[PDB]
């Protein structure tokens, strides 16, 4: 089983340089060629280049020459790409691939000088609405986070279905997200429902239980 | 005449016209390349000794065009084999047969051999745990084959292949195919 | 350096019917009689998955209902028994020339019978009001058609400022959609009007679905 | 003596070490088979023509033992070649290389070639429309291969193989594997 | 694609000889080997012999040698097995195979000093059954035919669902076949139901309609 | 003259459970280190078809549920996800020596829930009575277990004479059995008896199913 585990999301200021690592496992290093791919706008695919694990021979496409550099660490079985002079158009998802069939998780790179802020969690319940029928909607709003990867989970993964999570939206350079779950009246307010909001970029985790009031 | 040194020549000819095809044994196939390598700057200097004597110019002038034939292909082929070396820093780029290489990752390192075809599909057969790709015996291998092998040329192109299909036969053996999926020109 | 394009930017195919996606290569790739063409599929939140390589060779593990073929410049991807799980974006790549360029993507949607949304609303929370703000949030769930007109009418006045609308992708299980519409405001403006109303006009009826609450109701 | 005929010998040797080591052309390789066939009595005749002028004794008890060996092995292998001709009534059993044959039904008739391995798995590659099974160009074939071929070696080894897996690559080519399914003794 | 059509069943007396003719299609006749199997009474596979259509070169085992002759006609793409000195232990279902993948449909060889007899058809109807359930069962008794096989179907093959067919019982060297079909009670007496009995060995075809009685 | 034997004579396996068939050979084969063994399947009224060759090589078109293995003189066929369609007879073959030999054959039966038979009685037809003789036919449909005791009675007196019994093979869809019992009577001994009764005793009941008719009713 071939696996490629990447370092994870990163936030940098304009003009900065950074390194994206990719730790590979399940197969011998100094084997198959490593290829780098940049996905932009969430729609379009592109090609950066390739590097051979064994002889440090690299080939770049056209416009990434002097923009990105590739290297490897044989002892740690780790591939690296260095991004130089990052600008606002460089915010993207970067993937590592072996033979076009095995792909990494994707590293999200955000280029901005804005401050990172922790999220604020507000529960949503039909308080005093006398909604005791078969369609009870519970939800939550998370506001004021930055840059992107806030994960909202219901009851630590117990409510794996019936959940509608929406794409994030931006207001005044900050991000907001809304989510809901549909439950029967037999579980409300008879059972406690908790929203688990994780924001790694601020090292923040909030577990907030919905109070019917 | 000494009819003892002539039979020893025909016997060697029958010996090398019989066992010099197989590229299986490495320490038996590396010697043929050396012997074939030495025959060019021997023929070249054996046609020139007919310009030293130049007895009959209707028979001493033939070995001028002939010596101009094999003094001209020799340079225009060493030049190419050295470029095969220039890209791939290997010592297999100096065999006098072909100018294309095959690279197979095995047991940590890479196994490199000379190849003659550079087609679109490459076959591979594992017999009793030994791998055999294109007439070369590449060593020891279970069904732990590689999903990517590489065929190299002098300047032509790098051509990566792909494990398209494999099948195990009889608890040890197997067959596999590498259908070319990529091509890269230097 | 090489342009490669796909014409059918968007598709809408019912279950069991054939879907075709075409691609044209500008410079007529031909290496010793062999064309080179790779077809990929990508779903939201995941990296792309290889479907077809060298114009006709199906990747191992891919269902046989995917096939493709072409010649010279014209290539075509065919999905005969289109199922409800075939809701993804499809891409093309060369794997011949130095840049190994990608083409544009095409999006495949699944047709389904009409369905009306389930509508619910939520008033401002105590935490927001304690902080000094307010929000009213309306959810439309489990509707098929994408054309819904959502309105925020307070005492007959349509409120256009402070309304955000977020859409989900097509569900991979029942091909439905969902929508979230949020009205953001301050407490100083919230404590003016008594009745807050959210309306949704759909394409399956002539009677829009309306939900409302009073600020003194709770 | 002349320094021109030696040159032509030394030049005909490179051409035999380069191009003769290929079976991918019918009417190029039976000539090499014939040459290697004819080299056998010439050596024995040369060796026996040194034991009659047994002067200095270096032309004596040395050109007698080797004469025995080379006149012994030649008969010991001609016997086997005729025995191979006995079972499979083909004129291919008289090649001086091997004693194993491979038969491929094609285009109505059957194409027979000499084989060197007699292994458990046999690979087949169709490139552009031409078939190349076992280091042998075997004519013209689309993907309409046979589901059974045979390999024959005198005294046992009537081995029947079987189309185990076939696949098609871009627009003209394909690969297939023949896994041995039956053995027959004589 | 590949077809191995058989000649059909035959009945002979002890000591007689016969020729089983197999006609192939779908491929070039020569190039593939031919194998014969016997499958004697019961369920036991066996190997008779193997031949090459191109040049002969036949091979037998040490038990069937002298009991059969295997030959080929290239002009009609046919292969033949000559059965010699047939006895009571030779009655069987003989057929051809090529590479252990394709088989013929089976030639039934019966060795007996017996007379071929046409079948007698007696339809079975639930007379005075006085059933009130929403099912009605009818059938047919086909008695006194020889030799096997006999083909018994309903409505010329249209009626197959709900049909139970039973192996024939051998009494006094004659076979008796029983067959029963259950259909909805709404089928009767409105619909026409017929039993079709075919015995090629006696050139006897019968079609009988069942009526309430 | 190489003998091969299979340990079980038959298997009774429920749905979803593993079935195993073992075979032993008097010779080790051991040709160049490779063993040879073929596994075949046959259904009633049809020629056999090949399932496994050379002890582990699955034949094309055969599902992966059939796994063959073994070595030396021990060979084993494993069918892990047994389904309702796996009802046939399985055979072995050496495929190594000039006197090629087959095994004895093992029959696979599938377990299911108990079911009572449906009993139907048919009186003699007018044509047979006119010609001379009578045939009373009893049908037992869709039962399990196969072990049913069927008895005949003339005017209440049990008559085992003149009764033929034909059994079907286990159904390929419902996994049930059916049974036909026929009583043959002469033309003179039929008109002297008026009451005809058939009784079916099954393992699922303490009250056997009794059906009957009278000669003067039809
Ligand atoms: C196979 C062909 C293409 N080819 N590709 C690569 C090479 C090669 O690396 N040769 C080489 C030779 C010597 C030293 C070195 C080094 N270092 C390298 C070759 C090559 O030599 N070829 C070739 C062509 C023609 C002949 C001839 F025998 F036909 C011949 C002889 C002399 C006069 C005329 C005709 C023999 C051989
Ligand atoms: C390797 C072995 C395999 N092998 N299988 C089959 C044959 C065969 O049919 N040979 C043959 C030869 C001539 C005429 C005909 C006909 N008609 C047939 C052969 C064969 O010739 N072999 C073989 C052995 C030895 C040598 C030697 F050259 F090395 C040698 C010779 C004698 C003394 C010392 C050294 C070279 C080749």
């Amino acid at each position: 089983e071939v696996q490629l585990q990447q370092s994870g999301p990163e936030l940098v200021k304009p003009g900065a340089s950074m390194k994206i690592s990719c730790k590979t496992s399940g197969y011998s290093f100094t084997g198959y060629t490593m290829n780098w791919v940049k996905q932009s706008h969430g729609k379009n695919l592109e090609w950066i280049g390739l590097i051979n694990p064994y002889n440090g021979d690299t080939s770049y496409n056209q416009k990434f020459k002097g923009k990105a550099t590739l290297t490897v660490d044989k002892s740690s079985s780790t591939a690296y790409m260095e991004l130089l002079s990052l600008t606002s158009e460089d915010s993207a998802v970067y993937y590592c691939e072996v033979i076009n069939t095995y792909w990494g998780q994707g590293t999200l790179v955000t280029v901005s000088a804005a401050k990172t802020t922790p999220p604020s969690v507000y529960p949503l319940a039909p308080g005093s609405a006398a909604q005791t029928n078969s369609m009870v909607t519970l939800g939550c709003l998370v506001k004021g986070y930055f840059p992107e990867p806030v994960t909202v989970t219901w009851n630590s993964g117990s409510l794996s279905s019936g959940v509608h999570t929406f794409p994030a939206v931006l207001q005044s350079d900050l991000y907001t997200l809304s989510s809901s779950v549909t439950v029967p009246s037999s579980t409300w307010p008879s059972e406690t429902v908790t929203c688990n909001v994780a924001h790694p970029a601020s090292s923040t985790k909030v577990d907030k239980k919905i109070v019917p009031r | 005449q000494w009819n003892l040194v002539i039979g020893f020549l025909f016997l060697a000819w029958i010996m090398l016209l019989q066992f010099a095809y197989s590229n299986r044994n490495r320490f038996l196939y590396i010697i043929k390349l050396v012997f074939l390598w030495l025959l060019w700057p021997v023929t070249l200097a054996c046609f020139v000794l007919a310009a030293v004597y130049r007895i009959n110019w209707v028979t001493g002038g033939i070995a001028i065009a002939m010596a101009c034939i094999v003094g001209l292909m020799w340079l225009s082929y060493f030049v190419a084999s050295f470029r095969l070396f220039a890209r791939t820093r290997s010592m297999w780029s100096f065999n006098p047969e072909t100018n294309i290489l095959l690279n197979v990752p095995l047991r940590g390192t890479i196994v490199t051999r000379p190849l003659m075809e550079s087609e679109l599909v490459i076959g591979a057969v594992i017999i009793r745990g030994h791998l055999r790709m294109a007439g070369h015996s590449l060593g020891r291998c279970d069904i732990k084959d590689l999903p990517k092998e590489i065929t190299v040329a002098t300047s032509r192109t790098l051509s990566y292949y792909k494990l398209g299909a494999s099948q195990r036969v009889g608890t040890d053996s197997g067959f596999a195919a590498y259908n070319r999926y990529r091509i890269g020109n230097y | 350096d090489i342009v490669m394009t796909q014409s059918p930017a968007s598709l809408a195919v019912s279950l069991g019917q054939r879907a075709t996606i075409s691609c044209k290569a500008s410079q007529s790739i031909d290496y010793d009689g062999d064309n080179y063409m790779n077809w990929y599929q990508q779903k939201p939140g995941q990296p792309p998955k290889l479907l077809i390589y060298t114009t006709s060779n199906l990747e191992s593990g891919i269902p046989a209902r995917f096939s493709g073929s072409g010649s010279g410049t014209d290539f075509t991807l065919n999905i005969h028994p289109v199922e409800e799980g075939d809701a993804a974006t499809y891409y093309c790549q060369q794997n011949n020339e130095d840049p190994y360029t990608f083409g544009g993507g095409t999006k495949l949607e699944i047709k389904r019978a009409d369905a009306a949304p389930t509508v619910s609303i939520f008033p401002p929370s105590s935490e927001q009001l304690t902080s000094g703000g307010a929000s009213v949030v309306c959810f439309l769930n489990n509707f098929y058609p994408k054309d819904i007109n959502v309105k925020w009418k307070i005492d007959g006045s349509e409120r256009q400022n402070g309304v955000l609308n977020s859409w989900t992708d097509q569900d991979s299980k029942d091909s439905t959609y969902s929508m979230s519409s949020t009205l953001t405001l301050t407490k100083d403006e919230y404590e003016r009007h008594n009745s807050y109303t959210c309306e949704a006009t759909h394409k399956t009826s002539t009677s829009p679905i309306v939900k409302s609450f009073n600020r003194n109701e709770c």
